[PDB]
């Protein structure tokens, strides 16, 4: 029940940049019982800093920790690509033991407009009585993006499923996939299917559509 | 190496129960404290319970009381986590962890045990090709795709041209829609060599022992 709050929730850092993130406890804890873990998608959390300021085995010298009482922080002298991950502070002071909500550290790169591609349902799908229209918005930056589905002058909200990829290990971009699914009938009933993407890289939306 | 080895992935129907195991090598669990931590899909970490294997004493986060039971066996050097009356809220990756067993080094976490609670039946995916419709005026490169839909359970394995096409590929995290999963994958290749050099999407679903090859046309 000692609640741990991490700030910010998400943050980007250009390579070489100094980074600082904080962890605040609802009640004071011994600095010897406040730890930090690093986690990367697909693997277990790994001890990063123990007892507030000590680096765990193999952790780079660029990392550091500070604090006591209710206020703590983790600092990276100079940001490196493999520092990108989620860092969780943890208190092993009093039970129930708790973890902060985490700070997801991403890599800051130059903005990049999304590559949008729309795809009509397949005859194979149509034969089974279904119709999914897919739209890919690939390799863009930053992650913020809004996708709108328009069928014959009507915004289509329900029946859309979106999925985002983790920041690309090679170019630090993000990709998104959006799928609008209707029955075979609804789909044959309309002819204009549009996927509209609004990204900060441009004022006007990127538009991709098809007919029939 | 000192390490914690957990039992395999679990796929259980709601209302059932399951017992996960964690076996230590390189140190005796009776010399430290063993824990179980839960991480819900795409979420943070939640401490579940603690046990001192030397005397069996336990500690539980109040919200898992009546749901989780931690135990340990020093003769097998194994810690266990029992979860009853499973619900979808129990689906998560469960990690066992040991406080540092030796001076000079940190703690140890197992590789994790994925637990999926769902009543869904094993269902193979419907693989649909995503080829460009309009005249397609994207000069140097073209993006194609594959829609892997309505399958259970996870995972599915998606490759392009049997693993030969690995660059410019984006396989998106699956999404759950009505107990069944759906995912998509895109691949961008030179338009100069498509459709002359065929692009095939290969989807494999282990649980249903299916493997479909959908050629983009
Ligand atoms: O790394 C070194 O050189 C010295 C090791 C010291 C050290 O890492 N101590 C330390 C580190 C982590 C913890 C937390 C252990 N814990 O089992 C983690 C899972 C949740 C419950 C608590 C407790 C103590």
């Amino acid at each position: 029940d000692i609640v741990l709050t991490q700030s910010p929730a998400i943050m980007s850092a250009s390579l070489g940049e100094r980074v600082t993130m904080t962890c605040t406890a609802s009640s004071s804890v011994s600095s010897s019982n406040l730890h930090w873990y690093q986690q990367k998608p697909g693997s277990s959390p790994k001890l990063w800093i123990y007892s507030t300021s000590n680096l765990a085995s193999g952790v780079p010298a660029r990392f550091s920790g500070s604090g006591s009482g209710t206020s703590y922080s983790l600092t990276i002298s100079s940001m490196e690509a493999e520092d990108a991950a989620t860092y969780y502070c943890h208190q092993y002071h009093r039970s129930p033991y708790t973890f902060g909500g985490g700070t997801k550290l991403e890599i800051k790169r130059a903005d990049a407009a999304p590559t949008v591609s729309i795809f009509p349902p397949s005859s194979e799908q149509l034969t089974s009585g279904g119709a999914s229209v897919v739209c890919f918005l690939n390799n863009f930056y930053p992650k913020d993006i809004n996708v709108k589905w328009k069928i014959d002058g009507s915004e289509r909200q329900n029946g859309v499923l979106n999925s985002w990829t983790d920041q690309d290990s090679k170019d630090s971009t993000y990709s998104m996939s959006s799928t609008l699914t209707l029955t075979k009938d609804e789909y044959e009933r309309h002819n204009s299917y549009t996927c509209e993407a609004t990204h900060k890289t441009s004022t006007s939306p990127i538009v991709k559509s098809f007919n029939r | 190496e000192v390490q914690l080895q957990q039992s395999g992935a679990e796929l259980v129907k709601p209302g059932a129960s399951v017992k996960l195991s964690c076996t230590a090598s390189g140190f005796n669990i009776k010399d430290t404290y063993m824990h179980w931590v839960k991480q819900k899909p795409e979420q943070g970490l939640e401490w579940i319970a603690q046990i001192d294997p030397a005397n069996g004493n336990t500690k539980y986060d109040p919200k898992f009381q009546g749901k989780a039971t931690i135990t340990a066996d020093t003769s097998s050097n194994t810690a266990y986590l029992h979860l009853s009356s499973l619900t979808s809220e129990d689906s998560a990756v469960y990690y066992c962890a040991a406080d540092p067993p030796y001076y000079g080094h940190g703690d140890y976490w197992g590789q994790g045990t994925t637990l999926t609670v769902s009543s869904a039946k094993t269902t193979p995916p419907s693989v649909y090709p995503l080829a460009p419709g309009s005249a397609a005026q994207t000069n140097s490169m073209v993006t194609l795709g594959c829609l892997v839909k309505g399958y259970f359970p996870e995972p599915v394995t998606v490759t392009w041209n049997s693993g030969s096409l690995s660059s410019g590929v984006h396989t998106f995290p699956a999404v759950l829609q009505s107990d069944l999963y759906t995912l998509s994958s895109s691949v961008t290749v030179p338009s100069s060599t498509w459709p002359s050099e065929t692009v095939t999407c290969n989807v494999a679903h282990p649980a249903s022992s299916t493997k479909v090859d959908k050629k983009i046309v």
